[PDB]
């Protein structure tokens, strides 16, 4: 809802500079709201293009690099924290496993979501379990991966 | 079979001079065997225990027959000897605080995972 427009007096019609905008480029008409679009065109203006040309170094300072932002990666969680963690996202996949018991039982046909909506067990019991994994999984890997390796670097 | 077994009281040498087929030569030189494996098994066995009650189970009795075989063990001196090398080695399962080695696979496990999300 960004457009580049050009003014349309009595003259500019009589000319036909309308058309004139057009070429020259890859052509751009607007599009919010019905009485804006036919309203606009008649009495207000001619549409044309925008495009966008930003350099590399321009990506860069984009980007926000941050000192910190790096840094967490290798900083330590609580030990404590994963085993709770651990806990707690097993505790999810219980309840899953119910409807995951039942949907596990036929599914011997084709389409798996279809065979554990139908043997109990909205969407996909085990899709939910996996991302419960997953999570986890990710921030204990990575702190275990981080803490043996600046314990030593340190040392 | 008695060997293996760990028995060193029924193993037999009078079954071997039943033939005298030239299997009596042999016999010469598994009285030494059974002497080795003895000696060894006792290694594996005392933490530490007094020189008094692990000679006769030897069957050796006089120094220098603790001497001959206790080179081979690594055993130091004849009555004395360090039957303890063999337990000490069982012993450092109770580490954490190196934890790079001692949790293992910590390369190779997230290598994979990677891989698969």
């Amino acid at each position: 809802v960004i457009d580049a427009f050009r003014l349309i007096n009595a003259n500019m019609m009589v000319l036909g500079h309308e058309p004139r905008q057009t070429t020259s480029n890859l052509g751009h008409l607007n599009k919010p709201s019905i009485q804006a679009l036919i309203h606009g065109l008649n009495r207000h203006y001619y549409s044309i293009t925008i495009n966008y040309r930003k350099n590399e170094l321009e990506q860069k300072m984009l980007l926000n690099l941050h000192k910190k932002s790096w840094m967490e990666g290798l900083t330590l969680q609580d030990y404590s924290e994963h085993c709770k963690h651990n806990e707690s996202v097993v505790k999810e996949m219980l309840e899953l496993a119910k409807n995951y018991n039942k949907a596990v039982e036929e599914e011997d046909k084709m389409t798996p979501e279809q065979l554990a909506i139908k043997n109990v067990g909205k969407q996909d019991p085990k899709r939910h379990l996996e991302e419960h994994v997953d999570v986890l999984m990710t921030s204990n890997i990575v702190q275990c991966l981080a803490a043996m390796l600046d314990t030593v670097v340190f040392k | 079979q008695y060997l293996m077994e760990g028995s060193y009281n029924k193993v037999f040498l009078a079954k071997g001079n039943i033939p005298a087929e030239s299997y009596t030569f042999f016999i010469d030189i598994l009285l030494d065997t059974i002497r080795d494996e003895i000696a060894g098994c006792i290694e594996k066995a005392y933490e530490k225990i007094l020189f008094a009650e692990a000679t006769r189970i030897l069957f050796f009795s006089t120094p220098k027959k603790m001497t001959d075989y206790a080179k081979k063990r690594g055993w130091l001196l004849g009555p004395n000897n360090y039957y303890s090398f063999a337990s000490q080695q069982q012993k450092p399962e109770d580490s954490t605080i190196p934890s790079t080695e001692l949790a293992r696979q910590v390369i190779e496990y997230a290598r994979q995972l990677e891989m698969i999300v």
